[PDB]
């Protein structure tokens, strides 16, 4: 029951534009304000603008350059932000937030990762990472999952569809030749493998793809 | 009863003005740097202390349309109080000429 | 507008120790400050609204205080799940602004 | 006399509202950082300048219940003034139709 | 009275780059600040009235912001005709005062 639903990611050519969305479930009062917050990687929160869907009026941040245009559709309960004439400086994560008109942001969206580059969309390549057949196992055996050659960010990785939540490290991606490379690790008991099945779920929203990979011990 | 029609309608009008005025004040004040009348709960109290002409100064509009809304809230509260006071006076007068023997 | 300065940038603390972040405004804003939590690759989460009042679902571990130009978010006995980025936001005057942020490390 | 009953009761009601309002304001404002309506002597003067709609702004509530108490003090002082004014008008009218020869 | 401090005195910027002048008042003046442009051997020209609102005839290149004691005039993509002296003027209190001025060089 995500109150504010946003697309995963968006790829925009330099100089082009994109229309971000924020579908709103839950209670929708006539006093609701939809705010949009920009956040760069490794940076803080920046307020872009607000809009009241019941009236259609929008305000913006005067201290920065007007790259956004806020609209709304009351029939579908979805606010829109039009980012036009994008450069590399506009590549960030854009959240949408609902304010009940009392000052604070009660609920946030998942955020949309907007990437502005001339490179093309490439689906990820998932490779199993099983330990060597001559490696020793303690009471815990660490398994991995290799995700390389994708563009652009991000990618989501789960182990056994989330049931293996504890003991998971997903390392930040590395950019090389307009391509990203990511690795993820999972720590399961040595008795839980290869007895129980372990699978990494890699989803690339920018290419609308999602694949799994069973970690089978090396022959 | 004409005096109870005018007083009864004015009070209903006042309630509509107080609620809409609180809503329209926030809508008109946001977008103006420095404005403090930008949240509905305290804007609801601002409309009351405006219609009753108390006007502490803790909250006030700074924009044109915020001030136009304030004027409407001022006039609504004042005229409603003038009609109710008038309606009470005629009610007491008519009640006073009764009890004696005048109908 | 109103600038919100957060100190320190990074805050080191031992486990089980009461910690305190600081949020300070360019001018007096009464108690119209709000605190948010943002973990790694996550979305901001409201912890404290209007300086001291709590939020349902947020542990009693978190508490806020202060008024005017000096606000503080405290954590009794910091544990591992408290490791995140903490932001403060004012709603006293238009426009709403955010603090620079404070990272918590254990 | 109905108009003297309503004016006499409203003034009594106003005195109760002024005293209780001064007490309830302090009780509702303490616990809110920054509040200045937190001592009974000056809260007693605040209720008077609120009921009379003077509202200097030197003293005002910042909480919800402090503002709710303020609303009650506003309405009590305004309606009491509206009833007394109405009662005076009917008193003068009835006094004026007397002295001539109308009873 | 109210003194308006303009910084910097001279502002160097590359063509096509967003630039920003700063005007600061001795005390809070809300948004009652106004910006003027004066080219070589020319008369002052109103660009921005009341901090952020625009003026007909002036390009959308120019924009203003700020409130209280900190005001800013910005220029998206500076071109050659922007080379002039920029002044700010307050109308919040009597008397009206001007800023010291900022020269723009490309
Ligand atoms: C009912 C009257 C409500 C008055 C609200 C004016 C707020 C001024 C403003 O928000 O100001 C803001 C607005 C632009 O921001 O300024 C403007 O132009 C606003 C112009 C408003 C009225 C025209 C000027 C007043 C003329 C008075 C008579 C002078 C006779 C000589
Ligand atoms: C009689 C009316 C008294 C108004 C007192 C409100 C003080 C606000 C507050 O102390 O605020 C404090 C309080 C929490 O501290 O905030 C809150 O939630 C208070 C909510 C109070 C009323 C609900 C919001 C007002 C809705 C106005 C109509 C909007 C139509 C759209
Ligand atoms: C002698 C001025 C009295 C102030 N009044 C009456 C307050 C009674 C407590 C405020 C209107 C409150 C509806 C009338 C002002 C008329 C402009
Ligand atoms: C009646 C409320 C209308 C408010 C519109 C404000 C528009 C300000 C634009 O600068
Ligand atoms: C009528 C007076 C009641 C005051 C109660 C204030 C409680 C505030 C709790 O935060
Ligand atoms: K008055
Ligand atoms: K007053
Ligand atoms: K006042
Ligand atoms: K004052
Ligand atoms: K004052």
């Amino acid at each position: 029951q995500v109150q504010l639903q946003q697309p995963g990611a968006e790829l925009v050519k330099p100089g082009a534009s994109v229309k971000l969305s924020c579908k709103a479930s839950g209670y929708t009062f006539t006093s609701d304000w939809i705010h949009w917050v920009k956040q760069r990687p490794g940076h803080g929160l920046e307020w872009i603008g607000e809009i009241i869907p019941s009236y259609g009026r929008a305000n913006y941040n005067e201290k920065i350059q007007k790259k956004a245009t806020l609209t709304a559709d009351k029939s579908s309960s979805t606010a829109f932000m039009q980012l036009s004439s994008l450069t590399s400086e506009d590549s960030a994560v854009y959240y949408c937030a609902r304010e009940r008109g009392d000052g604070y942001f009660a609920v946030w969206g998942a955020g949309t990762t907007v990437t502005v580059s001339s490179a093309k969309t490439t689906p990820p390549s998932v490779y199993p990472l099983a330990p060597g057949s001559a490696a020793q196992t303690n009471s815990m055996v660490t398994l991995g999952c290799l995700v390389k050659g994708y563009f652009p960010e991000p990618v989501t990785v789960t182990w056994n569809s989330g049931s293996l939540s504890s003991g998971v490290h997903t390392f930040p991606a590395v950019l090389q030749s307009d391509l990203y490379t990511l690795s993820s690790s999972v720590t399961v008991p040595s008795s839980s493998w290869p007895s129980e099945t372990v699978t990494c779920n890699v989803a690339h929203p920018a290419s609308s793809t999602k694949v799994d990979k069973k970690i089978v011990p090396r022959d | 009863a004409l005096h109870w029609r005018a007083a009864g309608a004015a009070t209903v009008l006042l309630v509509i003005v107080l609620l809409a005025g609180s809503y329209l004040a926030v809508l008109a004040e946001r977008g103006a740097p420095g404005a403090q009348l930008i949240t509905y709960p305290r804007a609801l109290f601002w409309s009351v202390e405006t219609a009753t002409t108390v006007g502490y100064g803790d909250l006030y509009p700074v924009t044109l349309w915020g001030r136009l809304v304030a004027v409407v809230v001022m006039v609504a509260g004042i005229t409603s109080f003038g009609l109710v006071t008038a309606a009470l006076a005629t009610w007491f007068v008519g009640r006073e000429q009764e009890r004696r023997g005048h109908f | 507008d109103i600038l919100l300065t957060q100190s320190p940038a990074i805050l080191s603390v031992s486990p089980g120790e009461r910690v305190s972040f600081s949020c300070r405004a360019s001018q007096s804003i009464g108690t119209d400050i709000h605190w948010y939590q943002q973990r790694t690759n996550g979305s901001p989460r409201l912890l404290i609204k209007y300086a001291s009042e709590s939020i349902s679902g947020i542990p009693s571990r978190f508490s806020g205080s202060g008024s005017g130009t000096d606000f503080t978010l405290s954590i009794n006995s910091v544990e591992s799940e408290d490791i995140a980025n903490y932001y403060c936001q004012q709603s006293n005057r238009w426009p709403f602004t955010f603090g620079s942020g404070t990272k918590l490390e254990i």
